[PDB]
């Protein structure tokens, strides 16, 4: 089994620095050039840096010359992205694949955020229930960086569910949502929790939200 | 496999 | 730098329907070398097809893609439900290696008008001091859907956002959740919050409204 497998990722202030890594199994890394590819938030994919079986030779796009090295441990069978002097436009989702080109095998991306901006746990509002459906929901507001995790039930409740995709307040704040549509007469018959988390600043809430 | 570059040549 | 130019921008077509999507370069991609991935939504991306026309492993035979030069055509025969998600195309021709800007494929499916539900804002977020209040749309098709809110009847301009769901994949519809943001003081000051949907499955804007 191919497995491609990227660390390293989190918040970093501008001009500061990151590494990544990828580990890799599952197919004789020495055979191959291994790759980095990035994806900001809802754009397309970006090739940044290639490096060589051996080690021997790299390649990097113009945008990351002389602030980005790439590097590989064919020892630890690992990947390196070493990310110096980081801007705003760095911020994506960075994976790793393998190949020179194209790429068959990819990792599952790390995210790379690079702001100013502190980090700030969301907090969880319950949105209450008052056809015959119900709605109810729960609003993870105010929150950085990216992302947050939303269940229902500990993950039991999957059907009905909605949860959308953060927006980007104009404080520099996420906000989402997350809802579920159930019969209106299951409201008195049922227990509804949102299990929310907020890696980056380590915030876990399970939150209960009641009819009116 | 033709049009698979699995690595890079040396340069 | 060889630019790659995907069209159409969007695709929607009902399932077993022919798709035809294409990808211009502006320069000759030597060797034929320009591969196609899908990316469905939080996932990396997948190699269909290599060396312009050969199938990568285990991608069924209806992912066909042909082409030289500058031309490059990526046809599905018969959609299927699996297939609908974004469409990269990429060359390594020449360095450096360049992706298109991608083509969104979206199943087209009958009319189905929103549910719509609005949440005032919890006790627990004024108590902190703000105020959210949530419109809901559920499970409706096509995507294309105006949401206004109101306050005691005056329309509110430039203080709300929206995310939409992805395609629901057992009824294919979309999902959207607004939030309007004021200041506690303001909420407080009026009576009437209301979110008037506008839908083609909706013979005229249907209103949700609550009383503070
Ligand atoms: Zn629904
Ligand atoms: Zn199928
Ligand atoms: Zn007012």
């Amino acid at each position: 089994e191919v497995q491609l497998l990227e660390s390293g990722g989190g918040l970093v202030q501008t001009g500061g620095s990151l590494r990544l890594s990828c580990a890799a199994s599952g197919f004789t890394f020495s055979s191959y050039a291994m790759t980095w590819v990035r994806q900001a938030p809802g754009k397309g994919l970006e090739w940044v840096s290639a490096i060589r079986s051996q080690g021997d030779r790299t390649d990097y796009a113009d945008s990351v010359k002389g602030r980005f090295t790439i590097s590989r441990d064919n020892s630890q069978n690992t990947l390196y992205l070493q990310m110096n002097s980081l801007r705003a436009e760095d911020t994506a989702v960075y994976y790793c694949a393998k190949n020179w080109a194209p790429f068959d095998s990819w990792g599952q991306g790390t995210l790379v955020t690079v702001s100013s901006a502190s980090t700030k746990g969301p907090s969880v509002f319950p949105l209450a229930p008052s056809g015959g459906t119900a709605a109810l929901g729960c609003l993870v507001k105010d929150y950085f960086p990216e992302p947050v995790t939303v269940s229902w039930n500990s993950g039991a409740l999957t059907s009905g569910v909605h949860t959308f995709p953060a927006v980007l307040q104009s404080s520099g704040l996420y906000s989402l949502s997350s809802v579920v549509t159930v019969p209106s007469s299951s409201l008195g018959t049922q227990t509804y929790i949102c299990n929310v988390n907020h890696k980056p600043s380590n915030t876990k809430v399970d939150k209960r939200v009641e009819p009116k | 496999a033709e049009g698979i570059l699995e690595d890079m040549p040396v340069d | 730098e060889i630019v790659l130019t995907q069209s159409p921008g969007t695709l929607s077509l009902s399932p077993g329907e022919r798709a035809t999507l294409s990808c211009r370069a502006s320069q000759s991609v030597s060797s034929s070398y320009l591969a196609w991935y899908q990316q469905k939504p939080g996932q990396a991306p997948r190699l269909l097809i290599y060396g312009a026309s050969s199938r990568a492993t285990g991608i069924p035979d209806r992912f066909s893609g042909s082409g030289s030069g500058t031309d490059f055509t990526l046809t599905i025969s018969r959609l299927e439900p699996e297939d609908f998600a974004v469409y990269y195309c990429q060359q390594y021709g020449s360095s450096p290696w360049t992706f298109g800007q991608g083509t969104k494929v979206e199943i087209k499916r009958t009319v189905a008008a929103p549910s719509v539900f609005i949440f005032p804002p919890s006790d627990e977020q004024l108590k902190s001091g703000t105020a959210s209040v949530v419109c809901l749309l559920n499970n409706f098709y096509p995507r294309e859907a105006k949401v206004q809110w109101k306050v005691d009847n005056a329309l509110q301009s430039g203080n709300s956002q929206e995310s939409v769901t992805e395609q629901d994949s057992k009824d294919s519809t979309y999902s959207l959740s607004s939030t309007l943001t004021l200041s506690k003081a303001d909420y407080e000051k009026h009576k009437v919050y209301a979110c008037e949907v506008t839908h083609q499955g909706l013979s005229s804007p249907v209103t949700k409204s609550f009383n503070r």
